[PDB]
């Protein structure tokens, strides 16, 4: 009944793809075209019900929609975990090098 | 004629909210059509009360006064948000951003320290319907979010944590871990708090208002280690209104 | 080229002593 | 082990052409990297933005690709963000900004190549240390 | 009990200081 | 604190036995002169 | 860098700041000469 | 016969069992204030938020410490180098939470200890002595100034001054090593030489004098009864001690002049400890120990580790763990 | 009576040989000032900040307004060269006078001329020599006022626009300000005289000190010490040396803290950033970086419950968070544009940070005055690569050491002077040992 919610979230898609609802913003460097600009937008407009909702972000150019489509398979969505979004931890989670 | 940093620094006035002239008994009228923002909301607590634990069943413990030990570090300020006109003429302030939390620790009689996250995070606060003017009888009631006092990276003194740290009592390698689950497994609480803001001064010229506030919320539970206390905060506020 | 002018400096000192002794002066 | 021509051989462009540095260029580039870049990029990290490093795989995923001499020489002239969407000459040393970043004033075109060469050679020698930080010290 | 023990010993040392200084064997010459 | 119960007796004796030894020898030294 | 017309004495100049130290050393050659009197 | 002059006579009297003096006039109150606050705080002070992060460290016996783990905890990093006397706190409860007592104790102690050194000069003058015993005590005194005052001043916080406790001391010296590589600093190496050498020459001198006591006693009595306080004759044979020690090494590495020998005994540990106090005092301005990390590389450029790189791995583990909740940005610049 | 290793004590009563010692040593000082400058200039590269180059004297000249323009951009190197040459040349004249007076001049002066001769115990002659030197010192302090007001001004890191040489037209004469400094606490947020933060106050203080020193110089030429002063001091050459050792030691400690904390008369453009500055600059840097990414730096709670980027000081001022909370007394020209009356201002932070401020903070963060003894820059666990130790660490450490030893020298000579004055510096008289005539303690 006492579960570490972060460990439990490592057992979800969160542990294998970029979770558009939880993952720190530095993850968006692993794929091209996404940092900083689109990552900035993806984070500020979270949360998403489906991976496909990112494309309904107002203001997207057509080049930006192409990049996201190119990368939809590297994204997921799971429930927002409070512990991962509080403290502005999606912008800076205390990890550097 | 305002002050400068070098007049304030070290005085304690940086932790005080701006005050309104005791002449300021006007009214800021609201154009259902136009939109409005709060450019600055400042909350300056003056009193911290804590609910005791009365041990029996039908004595219901009182709120007792506490002593502050964290100094002039308590006020919320530079808070801003939307100020909306609802269909039935109530206003609703929606917090967007600001220095909207301060960690505080007060001391009860006997020595017990009570830490708390004094906050209005994600505050939504509404008035009664049919306002049309903000006056020296306008009241806001609302609720806000109270996240965990420590966030997920925080490491306890034995190195245990939620998003970092050990998952067991490593100094006791063959101890039975069932007794220690509460201390070993950290949990991120997220609770609600309630606030009433009572307007008592209003500068009709400038859109500045000010008054009294009472909020009720929970203290720190040390990541689920122990049960929180109930806290009641009294103080004074000031806010400034802009046509959006 | 850092002997074309240094070495002379470091010798100046002891050469003064080698000349005052050998000519007995108020050392 | 030694500084063989195979290690001194780095991509010239995205086309796939390649260039073999001399030992001289390599040590030239190392020296110039210490003069102009190591205050922030010691060991291939970036002290003022640790999320972006000088590892070859990171440069490769940069827009435009920077895992090659051409991309790197360009970057030193007209630096952009990682997605290429904005020019950051105002806050990153570059020949385009040698007025505010004086150390770039006397860097010549071959200097740029020696610096870019060093950046691409060093991961081949040091491995994960390059850009890995204190864990690998 | 451990607190009392620690302070007790410390208290004995301070008392010993007192006697060692003011109730010493007085050094006498030759 | 959950502390070794015998620590107390151990400490008391550790102090008491050697101290009494010293006192015994001192006092009978003064009774000589 | 120095002005061009003094370019010449560049390496003498790398050495000049150390000369004060030599006076301390020189004090000890003098006393060795005189027998630490 | 006048009042002030009779007072002055008592202050400076060579007849008080313990000399007072004008330095004594400041020393006694300040060391009583520091002593009394220390004792009470060590036993019963509540936990103190040393690092300014609302994470109080329990230092006193009644809050679950023993003699080895207890301490008066340094004042809060939130205070930095601000003066925090009692009357600047809203209440004693606040002053306690923020670590007031450390400040009170260290300022009173450093004052009283400075006057202690001066008192040593003074009584030396009243008794017709030579005056420099106080110069020898300046070495320990400089050391206490370094860890309680100088290092805080340079790092900008009394929270980084040495704790007043046994494990707090160790905490200070471990963190120092990670942040300054003090082991690899030459001035600390001279401290060790001054302190190892000091204990060596202590043992040497004591064993040599003791080896050459002149027979004055029988096998049933302590040899110590062979010396009578105030006797004019020396109580050991120095030529015999010189004769043994110079043959143990060679003649000219041995002292036959007792004045040179005892001056040597004084200068070696004093000068070594000056330097190590200077070490702490200059590492306070981040002029750190020699850094030979990755200084050896091979023909290709692989790093070839040395023992300095191994030291670095240990310093790294100290660095990344200390004050594990207090750093939000990647470099620990103070 | 002295041995070779205390041989300069043989000069105590040889006023002529002792003159040469002093003037020859004065030459050594001027030599090093000149030689060291030319060494620094020969090694100087203008495109590199001075503090990447191990320079401690060029920064003092630049600070006087010579050689530099707006931003501390080095404009003309010739003033540096001139300063070096004139010092180096001047040391030959002092060397000449020193060796002459030490070796060939009259051993003792007081027979050749009653004006230059002195007895240490002649209280009137000693206060007269003191007076002349006070006047000289007063003149020197006024020279700085003249530079600032009449010959081109001084470098002003606070000049609007990034810094520049500015002529000081309204020096501060108000003694409430000038002497106000002398009464501020030496503790944090106060900083005694180390906190002086504008050149008006610097220049005005030198007006006061010049007049005070000239005034006292005249005072001491014209008077003799009053009796309470005669009875409280020891009057001998060694005693006087001890007094000055003490004064130099105190001044060395002050200078240490001056160069560690003060970024007005040690501009960070030349000397590098202070420890506190560098530490503030790091929080500035990541605040900028994170806010560009979308973070709301005002509402961001860090692990402890305190703000990750911003928090309150104990008097409530909004300040940078993290460990740098200790350095919130820092003031610097790159930072002040962001300060309102409650401290750092959230709307200026969100809206008004300029590229030049981003640049300056990254630069100072990466040039924090941390470094190894062998000049490897950074934290002690850092790898080799960056050759760098701040001029402020070099200047702070050296002067702490010298200050310390001059305090030891003061104690050494003050004790000796007392004992020699009383007649027992050489040991206890066996036939009259004071303690043996005193009653026993017990
Ligand atoms: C004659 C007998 C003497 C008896 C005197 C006894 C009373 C005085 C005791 C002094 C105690 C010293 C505490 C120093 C604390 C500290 O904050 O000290 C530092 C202060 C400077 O204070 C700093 O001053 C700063 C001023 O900078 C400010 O202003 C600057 C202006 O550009 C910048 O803008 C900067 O960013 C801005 O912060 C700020 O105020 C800082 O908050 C503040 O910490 O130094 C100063 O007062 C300079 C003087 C310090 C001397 C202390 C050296 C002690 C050496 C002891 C030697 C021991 C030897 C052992 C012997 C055996
Ligand atoms: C047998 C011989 C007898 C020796 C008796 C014992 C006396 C000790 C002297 C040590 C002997 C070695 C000295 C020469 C080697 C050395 O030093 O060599 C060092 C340099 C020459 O080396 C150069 O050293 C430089 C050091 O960097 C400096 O220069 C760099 C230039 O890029 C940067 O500017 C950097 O920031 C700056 O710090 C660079 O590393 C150069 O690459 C390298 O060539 O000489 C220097 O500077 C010389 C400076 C001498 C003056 C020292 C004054 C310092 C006073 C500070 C007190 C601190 C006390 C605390 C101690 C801890
Ligand atoms: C700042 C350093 C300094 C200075 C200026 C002095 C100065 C002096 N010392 Mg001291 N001394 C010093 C350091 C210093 N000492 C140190 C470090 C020691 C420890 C070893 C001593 C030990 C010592 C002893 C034991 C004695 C002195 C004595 C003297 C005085 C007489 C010396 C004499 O006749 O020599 C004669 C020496 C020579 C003839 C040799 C040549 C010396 C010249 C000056 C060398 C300079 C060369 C230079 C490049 C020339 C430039 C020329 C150009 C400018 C024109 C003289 C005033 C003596 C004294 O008090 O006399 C009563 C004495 O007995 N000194
Ligand atoms: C007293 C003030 C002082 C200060 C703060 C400095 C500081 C500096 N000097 Mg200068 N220097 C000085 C006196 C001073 N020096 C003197 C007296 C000389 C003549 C010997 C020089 C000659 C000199 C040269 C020739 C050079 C420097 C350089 C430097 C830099 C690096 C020093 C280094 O690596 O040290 C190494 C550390 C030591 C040698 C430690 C000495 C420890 C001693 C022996 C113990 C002392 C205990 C007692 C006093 C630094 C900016 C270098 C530089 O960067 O130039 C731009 C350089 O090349 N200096
Ligand atoms: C403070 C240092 C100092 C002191 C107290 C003395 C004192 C003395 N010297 Mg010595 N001397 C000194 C420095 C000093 N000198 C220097 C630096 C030199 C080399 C230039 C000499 C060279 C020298 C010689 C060759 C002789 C003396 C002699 C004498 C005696 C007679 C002085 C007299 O009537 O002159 C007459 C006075 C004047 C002509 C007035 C001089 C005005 C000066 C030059 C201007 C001062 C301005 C300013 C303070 C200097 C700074 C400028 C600079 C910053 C650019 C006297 C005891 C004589 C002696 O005793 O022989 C037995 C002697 O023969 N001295
Ligand atoms: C190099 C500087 C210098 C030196 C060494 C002397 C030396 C002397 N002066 Mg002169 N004086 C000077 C500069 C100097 N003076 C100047 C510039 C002036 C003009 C203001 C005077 C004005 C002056 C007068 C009016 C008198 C002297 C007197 C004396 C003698 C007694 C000094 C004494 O007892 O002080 C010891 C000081 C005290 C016992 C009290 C001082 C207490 C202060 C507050 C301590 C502060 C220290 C603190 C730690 C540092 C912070 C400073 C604080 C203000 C913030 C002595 C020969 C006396 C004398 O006999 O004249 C003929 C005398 O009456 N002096
Ligand atoms: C203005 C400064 C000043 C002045 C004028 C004097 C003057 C005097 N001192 Mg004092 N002294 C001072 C500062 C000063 N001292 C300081 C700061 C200290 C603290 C350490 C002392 C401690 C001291 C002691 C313990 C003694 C004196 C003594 C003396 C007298 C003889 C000294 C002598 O001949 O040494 C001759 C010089 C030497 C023997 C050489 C010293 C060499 C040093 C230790 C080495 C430094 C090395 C350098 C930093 C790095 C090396 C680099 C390398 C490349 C060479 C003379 C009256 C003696 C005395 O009481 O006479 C009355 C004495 O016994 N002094
Ligand atoms: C701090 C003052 C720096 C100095 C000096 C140099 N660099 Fe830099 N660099 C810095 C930052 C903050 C960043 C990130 C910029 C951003 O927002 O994207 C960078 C980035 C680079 C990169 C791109 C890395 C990538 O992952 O694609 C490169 C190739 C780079 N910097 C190279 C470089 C060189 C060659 C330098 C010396 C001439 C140099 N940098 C100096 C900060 C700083
Ligand atoms: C500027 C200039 C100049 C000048 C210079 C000079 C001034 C010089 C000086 C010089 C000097 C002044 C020198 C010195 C030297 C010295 C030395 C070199 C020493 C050595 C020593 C030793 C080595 C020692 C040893 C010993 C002894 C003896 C005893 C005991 C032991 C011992 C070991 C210590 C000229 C002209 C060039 C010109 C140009 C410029
Ligand atoms: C007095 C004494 C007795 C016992 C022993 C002890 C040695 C300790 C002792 C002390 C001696 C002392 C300290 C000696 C002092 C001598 C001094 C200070 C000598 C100074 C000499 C200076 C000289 C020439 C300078 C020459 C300058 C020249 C050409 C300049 C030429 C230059 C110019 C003009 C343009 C730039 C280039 C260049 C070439 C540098
Ligand atoms: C010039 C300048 C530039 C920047 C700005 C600023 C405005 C600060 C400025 C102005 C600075 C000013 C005006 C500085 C003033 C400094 C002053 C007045 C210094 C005070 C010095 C006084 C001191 C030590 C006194 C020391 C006293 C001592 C030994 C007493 C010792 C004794 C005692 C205590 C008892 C009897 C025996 C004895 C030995 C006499
Ligand atoms: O507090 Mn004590 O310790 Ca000198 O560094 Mn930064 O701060 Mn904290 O960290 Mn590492
Ligand atoms: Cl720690
Ligand atoms: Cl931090
Ligand atoms: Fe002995």
């Amino acid at each position: 009944e006492l579960v570490n919610v972060v460990d439990e979230k490592l057992g979800t898609a969160y542990g294998e793809k970029i979770d558009l609802n939880n993952t720190n913003i530095a993850a968006f460097i692993q794929y091209r075209g996404l940092y900083p600009t689109l990552a900035k937008l993806i984070v500020k407009n979270a949360p998403y019900e489906s991976v496909e909702d990112v494309l309904n972000i107002p203001g997207l150019t057509e080049r930006q929609k192409q990049i996201l489509r190119e990368n939809l398979e590297h994204f997921t969505v799971t429930e927002v975990e409070t512990a991962l979004v509080e403290g502005g931890d999606r912008y800076n989670n205390g990890l550097y090098k | 004629q305002t002050l400068t940093y070098d007049d304030i620094v070290g005085t304690g006035l940086a932790n005080k909210c701006p005050t309104l002239d005791d002449t300021a008994r006007g009214a800021y009228p609201i154009d259902s059509s136009q939109t409005y923002r709060i450019a600055r909301l400042c909350l300056q607590p003056t009193t911290f009360l804590v609910k005791e634990e009365p041990k029996n069943k039908r004595q219901e413990a009182e709120f007792v006064p506490t002593k502050l030990v964290t100094r002039e570090t308590t006020s919320l300020d530079q808070i801003q948000g939307e100020l909306k006109v609802n269909s039935d003429g109530s206003l609703t302030f929606v917090e967007e951003d600001g220095i909207d939390f301060q960690p505080v620790t007060v001391q009860m009689a006997g020595g017990e320290r009570i830490p708390l996250l004094f906050t209005v995070k994600n505050l939504v606060a509404s008035t009664q319907p049919n306002v049309t003017s903000i006056t020296t009888s306008t009241d806001f009631k609302g609720e806000f979010n109270v996240p965990s006092y420590r966030t997920a990276n925080f490491l306890d003194p034995k190195g245990r944590g939620l998003a970092s740290g050990y998952d067991s009592a490593i100094a006791l390698p063959q101890a039975k871990e069932e007794e220690l689950a509460r201390a070993n497994v950290k949990r991120f609480s997220l609770t609600k708090g309630q606030i009433s803001l009572n307007v008592a001064k209003v500068d009709g010229r400038t859109g500045e208002i000010a008054g009294t506030f009472e909020s009720e919320q929970l203290s720190d539970d040390d990541m689920g280690a122990h049960e929180p206390h109930e806290v009641k905060i009294q103080g004074v506020f000031y806010a400034s209104i802009e046509p959006a | 080229a850092q002997l074309t002018m240094i070495a002379m400096i470091g010798i100046a000192g002891p050469m003064i002593i080698f000349l005052l002794a050998v000519r007995r002066g108020n050392l | 082990a030694e500084l063989t021509p195979e290690v001194l051989t780095v991509p010239l462009n995205s086309e796939g052409k390649t260039i073999t540095l001399t030992e001289k260029q390599y040590l030239e580039g190392k020296r110039l990297f210490q003069y102009a870049c190591a205050s922030c990029h010691v060991g291939g990290i970036t002290k003022t933005n640790p999320s972006l490093d000088l590892r070859t795989e990171t440069l490769a995923l940069a827009t435009p690709p920077r895992d090659n001499i051409e991309g790197l020489v360009d970057y030193m002239k007209n630096p952009t963000t990682y997605d290429g969407e904005q020019e950051i000459a105002e806050v990153h040393p570059s020949l385009r900004s040698a007025d505010i970043f004086p150390k770039m004033r006397n860097l010549t075109e071959k200097d740029l190549v020696a610096i870019a060469g060093h950046i691409l050679v060093e991961p081949k020698i040091l491995g994960d240390k390059w850009g890995g930080g204190k864990v690998y010290y | 009990m451990e607190t009392i023990t620690y302070v007790f010993i410390f208290a004995c040392i301070i008392a010993l200081f007192f006697f060692a200084i003011f109730f010493r064997e007085p050094p006498r010459i030759t | 604190m959950e502390v070794n119960q015998l620590g107390l007796i151990a400490t008391a004796l550790f102090v008491l036995v050697p101290s009494v030894f010293l006192i015994i020898l001192y006092v009978q030294t003064e009774s000589q002169q | 860098k120095l002005p061009e017309a003094y370019a010449i004495f560049d390496p003498l100049v790398d050495v000049l700041p150390v000369i004060p130290v030599l006076f301390l050393a020189l004090a000890f050659v003098w006393q060795a000469a005189v027998g630490f009197r | 016969a006048n009042l002030w002059e009779r007072f002055c006579n008592w202050v400076t009297s060579t007849d008080n069992r313990l000399y007072v003096g004008w330095f004594g006039v400041i020393m006694i109150p300040t060391l009583l204030a520091a002593t009394i606050c220390f004792v009470i705080a060590f036993i019963a002070a509540p936990p103190v938020d040393i690092d300014g992060i609302r994470e109080p460290v329990s230092g006193s016996l009644l809050y679950g410490n023993n003699i080895i783990t207890g301490a008066v905890v340094p004042s809060s990093n939130a205070i930095g180098l601000h003066f925090y006397p009692i009357w600047e706190a809203a209440s004693l409860d606040e002053w306690l939470y923020n670590g007031g007592p450390y400040q009170l104790i260290i300022f009173h102690f450093l004052l009283g200890a400075s006057c202690y050194m001066g008192r040593q000069w003074e009584l030396s003058y009243r008794l017709g002595m030579r005056p420099w015993i106080c110069v020898a005590y300046s070495a320990p005194l400089a050391s206490a100034f370094a860890v309680f005052l100088i290092y805080p001043i340079g790092q900008g916080s009394f929270s980084d001054g040495m704790p007043l406790g046994i494990s707090g001391t160790f905490n200070f010296m471990i963190v120092f090593q990670a942040e300054h590589n003090i082991l690899m600093h030459p001035f600390h190496q001279l401290g060790v030489a001054g302190v190892f050498g000091g204990a060596l020459f202590c043992a040497m001198h004591g064993s040599l004098v003791t080896s050459s006591l002149i027979r004055e006693t029988t096998e049933t009595e302590s040899a110590n009864y062979g010396y009578k306080f105030g006797q004019e004759e020396e109580t050991y044979n120095i030529v015999a001690a010189h004769g043994y020690f110079g043959r143990l090494i060679f003649q000219y590495a041995s002292f036959n002049n007792s004045r040179s020998l005892h001056f040597f005994l004084a200068a070696w540990p004093v000068v070594g400890v000056w330097f190590t106090a200077l070490g702490i005092s200059t590492m306070a301005f981040n002029l750190n120990g020699f850094n030979f990390n990755h200084s050896v590389i091979d023909a290709k450029g692989n790093v070839i580790n040395t023992w300095a790189d191994i030291i670095n791995r240990a310093n790294l583990g100290m660095e990344v763990m200390h004050e594990r909740n207090a750093h939000n940005f990647p470099l620990d610049l103070a | 009576g002295f041995a070779w290793w205390a041989g300069n004590a043989r000069l105590i009563n040889l006023s002529g040989k002792l003159l040469g010692a002093h003037v020859a040593h004065a030459g050594l000082i001027v030599f090093w000032a000149g030689a060291m400058t030319l060494f620094e200039l020969a090694h100087f590269i203008p495109e590199k900040p001075m503090y990447e180059q191990g320079l401690i004297l060029i920064p003092h000249i630049a600070t006087l307004g010579w050689g530099v323009g707006p931003g501390g951009e080095v404009v003309d190197t010739f003033p540096f060269f001139v300063v070096g040459v004139v010092h180096l040349i001047s040391s030959a004249v002092l060397g000449f006078g020193g060796v002459y007076h030490a070796i060939r001049g009259p051993e003792t002066l007081e027979e050749y001329s009653s004006f230059f001769g002195y007895d240490w115990k002649d209280k009137n002659k000693m206060t007269t020599i003191l007076g002349f030197h006070l006047i000289v010192l007063g003149i020197g302090a006024l020279l700085l006022v003249a530079k600032a007001m009449f010959f081109g001004g001084l470098y002003d890191t606070w000049a609007p626009g990034g810094g520049d040489v500015r002529v000081i037209t309204n020096p501060t004469l108000d003694p409430r300000v000038i002497f106000g400094y002398l009464l501020k606490s030496p503790f944090g947020g106060e900083g005694w005289i180390v906190s002086v933060n504008n050149l008006e106050d610097v220049v005005g203080g030198h007006i006061w000190i010049g007049l005070i020193c000239i005034a006292g110089g005249i005072w001491h030429i014209l008077t003799t010490p009053f009796g309470w002063a005669r009875r409280a001091f020891i009057w001998s050459g060694e005693a006087y040396l001890s007094y000055s050792l003490g004064a130099l030691s105190m001044m060395g400690f002050i200078a240490t803290c001056f160069v560690w904390f003060n970024n007005t008369v040690y501009p960070s453009e030349f000397y590098g950033p202070t420890g506190p500055e560098a530490s503030q600059a790091q929080a500035m840097t990541f605040l900028i970086r994170d806010q560009k990414l979308g973070a709301n730096v005002g509402s961001a709670q860090g692990p402890t419950g305190l703000g990750k980027y911003l928090m309150r000081s104990p008097t409530g001022e909004i300040i940078f968070g993290g460990e740098t909370m200790r350095f919130w007394d820092f003031r610097g020209p790159w930072l002040e544009p962001l300060r309102g009356p409650n401290g750092l201002d959230l709307n200026k932070i969100k809206n008004d940070i300029q590229p030049w401020q981003e640049r300056r903070a990254a630069e100072y963060m990466t040039h924090a005055p941390l470094g190894s003894l062998n000049s490897v820059g950074g934290v002690a666990t850092e790898i080799n690569s960056v050759n760098f130790v701040s001029p402020r660490s070099w200047l702070a450490t050296s002067h702490f050491v010298l200050a310390f030893f001059f305090l030891v020298g003061h104690l050494w000579h003050a004790g000796r002077a007392r004992a020699a004055a009383a007649g027992f510096e050489k040991g206890i008289d066996r036939e009259s040992e004071p303690v043996l005539s005193m009653p026993s303690l017990d």
